[PDB]
DNA sequence: TAATGCTTGTGCCTTTATTAAAGAGGAAAGTTGCGGTGGATTAAAGCACCATCGTGCGGAGAATACGATAAGGCTCTTGCTTCATTTGAAGTTATTGACAGTTGAATCGAGCCGCTCAATTGGTCAATTATGGAGTCAATAAAGG
DNA sequence: CCTTTATTGACTCCATAATTGACCAATTGAGCGGCTCGATTCAACTGTCAATAACTTCAAATGAAGCAAGAGCCTTATCGTATTCTCCGCACGATGGTGCTTTAATCCACCGCAACTTTCCTCTTTAATAAAGGCACAAGCATTA
């Protein structure tokens, strides 16, 4: 027995999306690739976010990703920005911006 | 209860702002910033409130908040 | 009850990334969180993308096409590619 | 005596409070306020914690983003400090 | 094929309203478009309100919840209404 | 043969209604009322735009409704213009208004 | 001869045109817009008439609701002359 | 094609303005109103197409564009 | 520039708690086989979208005279900031009790599935009436005196 | 206020096209029966939320005093506006051509269903070390001279 994700060269479980597709009633029928690129297209947004957290997390000379890396993470992205505009990272705070105006 | 809406102090409001990068802050600010506050609550709580009526509950969870911000525009990660 | 959740499959991608980096739980609750609302954008445009073509399946066509919807630029173009290598690699098998 | 000229532990606290991360309402005149807010839709219901910690940040969440709109307004009519106004315009041109 | 419209039905509705009273076509399929994407969003918050309490069935009282949480106010107060209404007219006979 | 609309004293169709109801696949099963329940929704929406739609072409004495009247109907009222806020009516316009700044 | 002060006649515009429910675009250069956006992401396109249409009528909408913000933020400023300062402030609080 | 956004002329959008009730209007506005108005083409077109391209069709069809529409939160009523 | 208060950044001891590691089981994924329903292929009608040509006329482009609006400078006066003192209320800990959410079972109600069929609704064609095009007049408002 | 002039709305006559009415079929909603599941009620367990009390000490309230920022006023110069002339390409009408969209038949291929296996992922328990708390401390900065 291989397991699909393995057939697939993936750590993502294809086979627990499968189920979350069929159990979702997404279709009536659901194809037998389509598990497979939904688990790809997860596991590369999980390694994105999770390169640019440990980037972060890095450069605060910390070993633990938080949520407040997650944020910097996301906010200093163009492409997560646009992606999670509308999402509101609990305990993460915010960019630090200061308007050139203010400043002495 | 009553009154309530004040326990949200001038200095809270203050560190708000300075969070948000503002510099000086008018004096009717506070005032405004409360109804404000008040009616986004208003938005939120009535629709968790909505879901807790449906699933024959009386007490208010956080999936309930979370839906609710959800349906609103105002999707909150780390209480899911 | 037991919980279904990524916080296994998503260290594993950390350890593939950042071998020497933690991830703490209010963080790893956060990363659930974020694909599982990918996720779920992705079945939804899916399941929009079968019903407007009155087609009862969805394939990684549906898949694909929700990919480029939903994510933005780069991100769709790496993850169309990603996704497209994953099922080539399944078929092959 | 040495005192600051206005507007330096302005800018001081404006650093400080962008760092952070912690809340910064009070939570238990929070939790009140939604108790009371909760009353007028439900007569006896019963708030889990988490849910009014969720309420908490997300309000949080949208005041700071309200204020960061409001003090553009500000700066768009050469000025620093923020009035009503500012609020108002801010609140119409995103749809409230 | 046959195309399928919400157009005789609102007509009818209309002579209940304003006898007197015409519509062109334009605006028929501007009210048809409303009615359909009302319809969307109630189908849609009735099967997400049935999903969250992992319920099988969508009942007039997901339909009744789906109202008050779509229609704002006192829209949401008269459909709620109208809806008890004829569900009880419904069931009575 | 008593058709479902005329039981629960409708204009719109139950059964229609029922058929899309069960054609999206909203759910496994769908209630018996239900679609009646959404039949009575529908039809109290529509009376109440053409209600709204219907005074504003006789005040421009007209006897036909055009899409500038339901546009004027839906602009014109607090609960319809929450609803259909993000909506673009074709052929409507907008609602004729001048800042007071702007006046003379 | 008869001259008319500035803005009699545009405020007369206004009134007009706010009335009217036609389009304000001419339709072939905007035809001809569509098409040039389009090749950029799929060449040999062809186009259903109602379809540039449509997109005539939301891009129509889009602009009229901008500029009705635009107004907003140039009144803000003190100011009857929209500027394209007000268009960005309007663009960044709308969360383009 | 080439040059066809200067075909969105300068009487195009002062109209355009004037219907928002605009009533003065600065030289360098037309300019920003083209730019602004191309992103916007590009952002629903784009869409549009890609549900032209799953549907193994050449033509853009009034269906596309109002899905592209109501993906952005511009629902459009009239071609439906 | 420069001396000096001053707050924030940096280095180290402590502990702790928050995360790393491990186990039993049980819930779920992989496998196998069947068969039917859905996708892919091919051909054809017809239709619908692109390109052509003509024209003629309303809208666009450019120049002109200009007024009035935006921008800069000045002044002032009041409203908000910074700091110090007093207090009073939030925060934390430990405890109680009772309400309400969850799990487990029976069961009676209710909705899915098949098949018939007939009653309702949609495509197609004729048509009249509300509405547009155009001309003319009356009321309204703007601009200079 | 007055008087002239430009603009717009009402009023009517004629065209016109656009909505209303009527008919044939087509297709789908209603009915009826059987059956299996689900959601309603009941009960117990059990998790946790509201309430209590206590103490503390840190943050909120209030006021003084200071200063600098917003607002009003004045001046200017330049730049968007109203008007006119001219020009030019948009739009409407008619027509050819072709390609591409939809429909229907056919074949094959692939995915749902069902049951068995087997393995891996998740509560529960134990450990350990990264980081906050605290103390000491250096230094870049602001402030007045």
């Amino acid at each position: 027995s291989v397991s699909k994700s393995m057939k697939a060269g993936l750590q993502f479980p294809v086979g627990r999306i499968t189920r979350f597709l069929k159990k979702g009633r997404y279709a009536q029928r659901l194809g037998g690739g389509a598990p497979v690129y939904m688990a790809a297209v997860l596991e590369y947004l999980a390694a994105e976010v999770l390169e640019l957290a440990g980037n972060a997390a890095r450069d605060n000379k910390k070993s633990r990703i938080i949520p407040r890396h997650l944020l910097l993470a996301i906010r200093n992205d163009e492409e997560l920005g646009k992606l999670l505009s509308g999402v509101t990272i609990a305990h993460g705070g915010v960019l630090p911006n200061i308007n050139s105006v203010l400043l002495p | 209860l009553r009154d309530n809406i004040q326990g949200i102090t001038k200095p809270a409001i203050r560190r708000l702002a300075r969070r948000g990068g503002v510099k000086r802050i008018s004096g009717l600010i506070y005032e405004e910033t409360r109804g404000v506050l008040k009616i986004f609550l208003e938005n939120v709580i009535r629709d968790a409130v909505t879901y807790t009526e449906h699933a024959r509950r009386k007490t208010v969870t956080a999936m309930d908040v979370v839906y609710a911000l959800k349906r609103q525009g105002r999707t909150l990660y780390g209480f899911g | 009850k037991n919980v279904e959740t990524y916080k296994i499959y998503i260290f594993k991608v950390l350890k593939q990334v950042h071998p020497d980096i933690g991830i703490s739980s209010k963080a790893m609750g956060i990363m659930n969180s974020f694909i599982n609302d990918i996720f779920e954008k992705l079945a939804q445009e899916s399941s929009k993308l079968a019903r407007y073509n009155k087609k009862p399946t969805i394939t990684s066509r549906e898949i694909q096409t929700a990919v480029r919807l939903v994510l933005p630029g780069e991100l769709a173009k790496h993850a169309v590619s990603e996704g497209t290598k994953a099922v080539t690699k399944f078929t092959s098998s | 005596p040495h005192r600051y000229r206005p507007g330096t532990v302005a800018l001081r606290e404006i650093r400080k409070y962008q760092k952070s991360t912690e809340l910064l309402i009070r939570k238990l005149p929070f939790q009140r306020l939604v108790r009371e807010i909760a009353q007028d839709f439900k007569t006896d219901l019963r708030f889990q914690s988490h849910a009014v910690l969720a309420l908490q940040e997300a309000a949080e969440a949208y005041l700071v983003g309200l204020f960061e709109d409001t003090n553009l307004c500000a700066i768009h009519a050469k000025r620093v400090t923020i009035m009503p106004k500012d609020i108002q315009l801010a609140r119409r041109i995103r749809g409230e």
